């Protein structure tokens, strides 16, 4: 039954008694001990009448405490908080701008039905209130009302009410009118604030100077939703935004930049003003990357995108995007992404020595990303390919297992874009073959012997090594080793009549992988039909024997065994 | 905008919270606790989008302060606000610690109705606030290295050595699991280097595993740890974790007593780790009842055999990548008529080695500084290794 | 057999703890924390049984309080769940409409009640009549 | 009681911070230490109170590094309240100091030796509670003497019997099977059901190692059990809980009986069958109260009786009746009775006298799973379906699992998907059923489907002309949902590349609709996936000359031709050069249907 739910003794009896103590100093302590209770999930339900009695006071701290309590019920139990309506109507009448706002916020955080009857007329008082704390409060409470049922054609009067509040003494009321209205905006029909607005923007770009740092953030965001029609329209908005090169460190600079990017392309491209703007954004972006580690993250993610479009904006400032040992991994990587995208022919001196500085550290994860990111510094810029391949064969010699296996992979992705060039390397590279456990790095070595099977006599006695445990290999390897040993055959058809049986016989006859089986057969049928159409499909361009092919394909059959 | 604010302890228990919109009920508080606070196998970020809803978190000492917004909103703003909140709190009670949050429940409610209306960053600066806020805060309050060491080459090796222990029900419930770890360092460094060591936040600073950490005597504390290492090999730290372990293998047993004559056994094992990583020396030890006639055993990966003396089927696999699956099936005959009370089953046990720390410990940095001598960090060669090993890794059947 | 009996609150604060097994104080702390974790999750649509380490826990919530018995896997779930309710009825009569504070201010009396109804990990006495009669006899001694 | 104690506690409650709490505990710790050490001695009220306050503190968390000696003196008080608080302290705080265990075993002796049952109970309880080897060596000899003696009181007999039980478990060598054996068995006849309850706990543990010694328990256990279950309203009023007679002693008695085979005397085996038939009968009688306490008490006894029946495995009528009663629980409010029902039925499925009875309830198990909220009950449902499943059920069970998978949560898919694949293979009525199961398995829940599995289904489809059109249409119709599993796009793509010709007839499924569908999955897929799709795309240039143009466009794109991946770059270049550098007549034999798989014993048939 109701075991341990008595209200005739225990912690609730004692509280209900403290809540009725005529010494208000003990009532205050009661309502705290109740608030503190809710927080650890006690059923302070029985007390509601006694806590709401405590409101019958001319003490500010005591009333405010009772609010805090009903608020906690607002979000979880909206039904419970309905019961104290008559209080919130009356508590906007109170001659204190502390209580007035406090009655508003609490009605608008109740989310049921009846609420409309009581709330609409007192919000009228507080929008035309003699205090800008009660104005900034109602301006947000309009938003809360639009969020409950009924679009309300009187709420179409509250839309004027809000626009009316954009013109105001206080930019913290302007501030929360912008914010309020653009939230309201992106709901119900579309096109519900694009006024004439050149004085609207004008109130906003005056606002954007003397405003509390969060007012700007709400502003700049709406500014960024608009398309100017002409040059000097957009080009002037820009001029007044110029000073948001600091404000609320990041939450501003960025919402500024967002605008200055939109209104730099609806600039002619002229290189008249365009030019002045572009050397003005280089400082303020780079300031964000010394604040709190988490914002550095959000900056680098907007920079990366920004630098996809306008790489020259920070061509100059690649120096302030290198990595520090103590940077959070998620910052190390976003930085690494941008370094790759600022890699001129000038700075690869620096960069490719800062990528080496990394690949030598203790963080295995980041280290792996750095040596791949060297590949990216060879693929993107042909010049430095020779310097890059230097760094890689340096790390290969520190003998660090995981640095060796990532490096030997990138090298291959280089042999693919810069062929028949690097080639005295293949004989250095196979000095590390014994310990290549990662199945990526294996396949890379297999394909490198694939191509360049004629630069190496040794090729025959390596490809055989990896066939010994054909299964227990990455199917990735089984596919690279298939292509490689049909590549060795289409180059030395004789001493490699050996290796084509087994591989083509293990693909066709031993493996259950249909995709591998398929390719065994697809290759086996290519050598069978005519070993000259096989030649041309399988090998690309440069940078009548045939008897010795056809004597060898008439010799090979394929068995499970 | 900021649809919800939640403050958790190291356990992931919501100390204090306030929802603003109605997209952010029981559905929200949890998704953050599951996907981020108790994120096993992910290296996170500050931003975590989870089925429409977005999550922003900063971490203070043992606290998670977390913002939710079902709509996608000014990322940078959300962050900036949190840092200002943590500025407004500390201005009333100093450290943002579990205790001070607990002392100040009522204060903190009062700040949240002010600093943030319907999720909109308001005057969150003290001077402005002394006027709207009634409550005040409740604040509360060399021996192991020789002089003159030199080496042509300065190298250091770090070995992360973990043993992972599991008991799991046949339905896959984690009954109990602990990791026992240590970081062995092998340092050939000239001089008297001060070392600064950094890692993730995974190690907090018939028997029942307690999360504990001990360091070498050479270790000083303030986050990261610094020290002058002993020369050569030595043990930097020893530890045991219980929370948020990455279990490398799930064993799924399917035993079926067909009367008391035949015994049908299928065991499936599923490697739960990144597809690029290989576990090694894998062994599965399926026990058999004391009264076993013959055994038929078929497996398609590895090899396996019935070992009568050890009263068990032993299955061995050389390598096995992540996100793979393998099956052994056995048909076991029984000649019974013994006691009415049937076979009380011992659990299935694995061995394996894996190249990561089942605790999720990761070595982030090791800066070496030597005041006198030539060399610096850039000059030092640095291997890290991760060896994770099966401890007692038991699944009931 | 019974391994331990816990009375805990939503907040996690232990109100009674009785051990029928050897544990280091560190272990006891871990075990009390681990239990609060398991049981406070579960909505009133879950079972009152749940496997726990190499035993299992039978629990029911009365107001702000979780009554928990940790027992061997083979032990009868319904017997032990009604053992909890029988215990709570005895507490309810002894303390005249029990409340969490009774269990605090009279913690040492509560151990008496436990030891009447449970001992050496086994149910001892189930007769509410007999236990009260004993409890009121004891209460009147010097 | 102790005005002092209540202030310390209520002071600790007013503390607005861990800081102030610790301030208040150290103040109280200081005071206690001062007064123990202090010049003027303390009256018993104060030794009692401050010893109590040390206990409290220790229970909040704090180390207590004194007071043990004060607690030990209270053991020698002749005031009950003082003894209790002293006996309480040493049971919670067990210290190793040998001077104290000597003094403690003294106080215990002086209490056992008083003929006062309140003082004897505290001492017996202290022993059970602490259970130290010194306490066993001191008292293990005496406890059996107290238990059997004819003049020692019931309350003391209960507490002695459980004390002796702790002593046997902690220190068995100090409890040999002496001259008391049979007199402890005689307790099972006592007027006092509390004594019976105690003795039954003790005999049950003792009868595991020493079954022969306690044989004579079986008969008295049955006599008592049958007197209890059959008794009226006005019988056993003391031991009657929500209209259920002596439920915890019923459960104990049926547990004792699981220590032995079915009774050797028929008359007894008979009393026992009447006894269990009564218990199962009470399960068919409607509630005597709507209070859940009546149903749980009743069922506690039912479930124990079912353990005994299962364990005897000797009376097929009772195994069937047990099964059917469990069947009727699978439909029930109580998640609890649902959980325990499916558990017991899993056990009964592995006995023969009952395996067939269990199958009966397939209807109720599948219906209970379809509606079931609590996940652990769902799991147990799927374990039962898996246990009862043979040649007869296999189709029904597989079908019903695949149905559940459609709407199922993630919480359970992995284990169901595993069970489907296993049963599919063990109980294949034919190729076409297998293929239909695995293609649907992969369509619904491919993410959890093994590689080994989807490899096999393809092997089947290749080797059987009959099912290739089925495979092509099912996998096609599946592939054109808005989202689908990557493992379906592998099985889908491979099938259509090899057998898409048999559905290309329809304008529903033309080569250009086929291709564009596959390729609307492509850029979303993993690299091995995209590789295979490329082989599908080249098999497609061959079969369907119409769309060789569109396909060559996708092979010529820089995203294919200049791909970061090596299989992809190589396949897209090889496959482009094939659709150019070869005539019709060469390409037709380089991509002819693949030859049927070598059919080793590993799988079929
Ligand atoms: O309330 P009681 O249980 O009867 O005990 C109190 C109490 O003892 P504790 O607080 O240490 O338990 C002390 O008064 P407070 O500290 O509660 O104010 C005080 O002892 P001291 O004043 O010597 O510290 C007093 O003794 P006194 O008679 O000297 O006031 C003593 O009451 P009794 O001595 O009557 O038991």
């Amino acid at each position: 039954s109701k075991y341990f739910t008595t209200n005739k003794k225990g912690e609730i009896f004692e509280l209900k008694a403290e809540l009725n103590n005529e010494k208000k100093e003990k009532r205050k302590e009661a309502v705290k001990k109740v608030i503190a209770a809710m927080t650890v999930g006690k059923d302070v339900s029985s007390l509601f009448p006694d806590v709401v009695n405590c409101m019958q006071t001319d003490n500010l701290e005591l009333k405010k405490l009772v609010y805090l309590y009903l608020m906690n019920y607002a979000k979880s139990q909206p039904d419970m908080a309905i019961m104290a309506v008559n209080s919130f109507v009356k508590d906007c009448e109170d001659p204190n701008p502390l209580i007035r706002a406090l009655a508003v916020r609490t009605m608008g955080c109740i989310r049921v039905d009846k609420i409309t009857e009581y709330l609409c007329e007192p919000l009228r008082k507080c929008l035309k209130d003699e205090d800008p704390y009660v104005r900034k409060t109602a301006a947000v409470c309009v938003a809360k009302l639009h969020d409950i049922n009924a679009q309300m054609v009187e709420d179409q009067g509250f839309l004027d009410s809000l626009r009316d509040l954009i013109a105001d003494s206080n930019p913290m009321v302007v501030a929360n009118a912008v914010a309020a209205l653009s939230e309201i905006s992106e709901s119900h029909p579309n096109s519900n604030l694009l006024d004439l607005n050149p004085q609207n923007i004008n109130k906003l770009l005056t606002a954007l100077n003397e405003c509390t740092e969060w007012g700007q953030i709400f502003i700049l965001d709406c500014l960024s939703n608009y398309n100017p029609k002409d040059d000097r329209e957009a080009q002037s908005i820009c001029e007044r935004v110029t000073p948001r090169l600091s404000h609320a460190n990041s939450a501003v600079v960025l919402s500024a930049v967002k605008v200055l990017m939109k209104f730099l392309e609806l600039l002619p491209k002229d290189s008249d003003y365009y030019n002045m703007l572009l050397k003005k954004l280089a400082p303020p972006l780079v300031t964000l990357l010394s604040g709190e580690p988490e914002v550095q993250y959000v900056a680098l993610r907007n920079i990366n995108l920004i630098v996809q479009k306008r790489p020259e904006i920070l061509k100059q400032e690649i120096k302030v995007f290198f990595v520090k040992y103590n940077d959070p991994i998620y910052v190390k990587l976003e930085k690494l992404d941008i370094m790759i995208r600022l890699a001129s022919q000038a700075n690869i001196a620096q960069v490719l020595a800062e990528l080496k500085e990394y690949a030598t550290e203790v963080d295995v994860d980041f280290v792996r990303k750095a040596v791949r990111a060297i590949g990216r510094c060879a693929i993107k810029v042909e010049q430095s390919a020779e310097r890059c391949v230097s760094t890689l064969l340096d790390l290969i010699q520190t003998k660090v297992n995981y640095v060796v296996q990532e490096a030997i992979v990138v090298i291959r992705d280089i042999f693919r874009k810069y062929p028949n060039k690097y080639e005295s390397i293949i004989a250095t590279l196979c000095e590390n073959l014994d310990s290549l456990d990662e199945p990526d790095a294996r396949a890379a070595m297999i394909w490198i012997v694939g191509e360049y099977a004629e630069r190496i006599d040794n090729a025959d006695e390596l490809l055989e090594s990896f066939l010994e445990g054909f299964h227990d290999e990455s199917t990735q390897v089984q596919l690279t080793l298939l292509t490689a040993i049909v590549k060795l055959f289409l180059k030395k058809p004789s001493e490699t009549q050996e290796l084509v049986q087994q591989v083509l016989s293990l693909a066709t006859q031993d493996s259950d992988n249909p995709d591998l089986r398929d390719r065994g057969y697809i290759y086996w049928r290519l050598l069978s039909t005519d070993p000259v159409t096989a030649k041309e499909v399988v090998l690309e361009i440069k940078p009548a024997s045939l008897d010795e092919l056809k004597v060898s394909i008439g010799n090979i059959t394929l068995s499970p065994a | 905008m900021i649809g919800g604010l939640f403050i958790y302890n190291h356990k992931g228990e919501v100390l204090i919270s306030r929802v603003y919109r109605d997209d952010i009920g029981r559905n929200a508080v949890d998704a953050f606790r599951v996907n981020v606070i108790h994120a096993r196998q992910q290296v996170r970020s500050p931003v975590t989008n989870i089925a429409r809803t977005s999550f922003f978190h900063v971490k203070r000492s043992n606290i998670w302060l977390a913002a939710v917004t079902k709509q996608n909103v000014n990322a940078a703003m959300v962050f900036e606000f949190l840092y200002k909140m943590c500025d407004v709190m500390a201005a009333y009670f100093g450290k943002i610690s579990e205790e001070n949050i607990k002392n100040n429940f009522v204060l903190i409610y009062e700040l949240l109705d002010e600093i943030l209306d319907f999720g909109y960053p308001q005057n969150s600066e003290t001077g402005a606030l002394k006027t709207f806020i009634t409550q005040q805060g409740i604040k509360s309050q060399i021996g192991w290295r020789r002089e003159g060491i030199k080496y042509r080459r300065n190298e250091l090796f770090l070995d992360v050595l973990e043993s992972v222990n599991l008991l799991m029900s046949p339905q896959g419930q984690v009954l109990s699991a602990h990791v026992s770890g240590r970081v062995v360092m092998k340092s050939y460094l000239s001089g008297m280097p001060e070392c600064k060591f950094g890692m993730n936040d995974k190690i907090v600073i018939q028997s029942i595993a307690i999360d504990d950490c001990t360091f070498h005597q050479c270790v000083r504390l303030s986050r990261s740890i610094s020290f002058i290492p002993p020369d050569g090999e030595f043990e930097l730290m020893r530890y045991r974790t219980t929370k948020d372990i990455i279990l490398p293998f799930r064993v799924i047993p399917l035993v079926r007593e067909v009367g008391r004559t035949k015994l049908e056994v299928k065991v499936v094992i599923k490697s739960n780790f990144k597809p690029s990583l290989l576990a090694q020396k894998i062994e599965v030890r399926i026990p058999t009842p004391l009264n076993t006639s013959g055994v038929q055993v078929i497996c398609m990966k590895g090899k396996a055999k019935y070992k009568a003396s050890e009263n068990a089927i032993v299955w061995k696999i050389k390598r096995m990548a992540g996100m793979k699956e393998s099956q052994i099936s056995a048909e076991i005959e029984l000649l019974p008529t013994n006691d009415k009370k049937k076979w009380a089953r011992p659990p299935i046990s694995m061995n394996f080695e894996v190249p990561f720390a089942p605790s999720g410990l990761k070595v982030r940095y090791l800066k070496v500084f030597e005041p006198k001598l030539n060399y610096s960090d850039h000059d030092v060669i640095k291997w890290v290794r991760y060896i994770g090993r099966s401890g007692i890794y038991e699944t009931r059947c | 057999m019974i391994r331990f009996i816990l009375i805990q609150n939503r907040a996690g604060k232990t109100r009674l703890a009785k051990w029928y097994m050897q544990f280091d104080d560190d272990e006891k702390q871990k075990l009390i924390e681990e239990v609060h974790a398991v049981v406070t999750v579960r909505d009133a649509k879950h079972t009152n049984f749940v496997e726990f380490r190499n035993f299992k826990i039978i629990y029911r919530r009365y107001a702000g309080l979780y009554f928990c018995i940790c027992v061997d896997v083979n032990d009868n779930n319904l017997a032990y769940l009604e053992a909890i309710h029988n215990f709570v009825e005895v507490l309810n009569e002894y303390f005249h409409n029990v409340c969490e504070l009774d269990l605090v201010f009279n913690f040492y009396k509560v151990y008496t009640v436990v030891d009447e109804m449970f001992l050496a990990g086994e149910i001892r006495e189930t007769s509410q009549t007999k236990v009260l009669k004993q409890l009121l006899m004891l209460q009147s001694l010097e | 009681g102790m005005r002092g104690l209540a202030v310390f506690i209520s002071d600790i409650r007013n503390c607005k911070s861990k800081e102030a709490e610790i301030k208040r505990i150290n103040k109280e710790l200081a005071n206690i230490r001062s007064k123990f050490k202090g010049d003027k001695a303390l009256d018993g009220y104060s030794k009692k109170k401050y010893v109590c306050k040390l206990l409290f503190i220790f229970l909040l968390g704090h180390d207590i590094d004194f007071g043990h000696m004060e607690a030990v003196n209270l053991l020698s008080s002749n005031r009950y309240t003082e003894k209790q608080i002293g006996y309480l302290f040493i049971s919670v705080l067990v210290n190793s100091n040998s001077e104290l265990i000597r003094l403690i075993n003294n106080a215990i002796k002086n209490d056992l030796a008083s003929r006062n049952p309140t003082f004897m109970g505290l001492a017996l309880h202290c022993i059970a509670n602490v259970g130290s080897r010194e306490m066993a060596e001191a008292f293990a000899g005496e406890i059996p003497k107290i238990l059997v003696a004819g003049d020692t009181m019931d309350s003391v007999k209960q507490s002695a019997a459980l004390c002796l039980l702790r002593l046997y478990r902690t220190s068995p060598d100090l409890v040999p099977m002496g001259d008391w054996t049979s007199r402890v068995v005689h307790l099972l006849n006592d007027q006092h059901l509390g004594v019976v309850t105690a003795a039954t706990s003790l005999i049950t543990t003792l009868a595991q190692k020493n079954p022969e010694e306690f044989k004579t328990s079986v008969s008295l256990a049955v006599s008592r059990l049958s007197r209890i279950v059959t008794s009226a309203s006005t019988d056993l009023q003391d031991y009657t809980y929500y209209f259920v007679p002596a439920p915890w002693l019923s459960v104990k008695l049926l547990r004792l009986l699981q220590c032995y085979p079915p009774p050797e005397d028929p008359a007894v085996r008979g009393r026992l069958t009447e006894c269990l038939e009564t218990i199962l009968n009470k399960a068919q009688e409607p509630p005597k109260s709507k209070k859940v306490q009546h149903s749980n008490a009743k069922n506690a006894v039912l479930f124990e009786a079912i353990s005994l029946i299962i364990h005897h495995d000797s009376e097929p009528n009772l195994l069937v009746r047990a099964c059917n009663q469990l069947g009727q629980f699978l439909q029930h409010r109580e998640t609890n009775l649902r959980y325990l029902a499916l558990e017991s039925m899993c056990t009964l499925a592995s006995s023969e006298f009952s395996h067939e009875a269990v199958k009966t309830h397939i209807e109720t198990v599948i219906n209970a799973l379809k509606t079931e909220r609590d996940v652990s009950v769902r799991q147990r449902a799927v374990d039962l379906l898996y246990a009862m499943c043979d040649r007869s059920n296999a189709q029904q069970i597989v079908a019903e699992m695949l149905s559940y998978l459609e709407t199922a949560d993630y919480s359970i898919r992995e284990e169901i998907v595993l069970k489907v694949a296993i049963l599919a293979e063990k109980y294949a009525v034919d190729y076409t059923w297998y293929v239909d199961t695995i293609l649907n398995l992969i369509r619904i829940a491919g993410d959890y489907v093994s590689e080994e599995v989807w490899y096999r289904v393809i092997q089947i489809v290749i080797n059987r002309d009959d099912v290739q059109g089925y495979a092509a249409k099912t996998v096609f119709e599946a592939l054109q949902a808005p989202a689908c599993h990557e493992n379906l796009v592998k099985v889908g793509g491979y099938i259509l590349g090899e057998f898409g010709n048999l559905i290309a007839g329809d304008p529903r499924s033309s080569p250009l609709i086929q291709f564009n569908l596959l390729h609307s999955k492509f850029h979303l897929c993993s690299v091995p996936t995209r590789a295979l799709l490329l082989s599908t795309y080249i098999k497609f240039v061959n079969l369907f000359p119409e769309v060789k143009a569109t396909i060559q466009d996708v092979l010529r794109s820089d995203s294919q031709l200049k791909n970061a991946d090596v299989e992809l770059q190589q396949r897209a270049v090889e496959y482009l050069r094939l659709s150019t550098v070869a005539s019709t007549d060469i390409l037709a034999t380089v991509l002819e249907e693949m030859p049927p798989f070598p059919e080793r014993e590993s799988s079929i048939l």
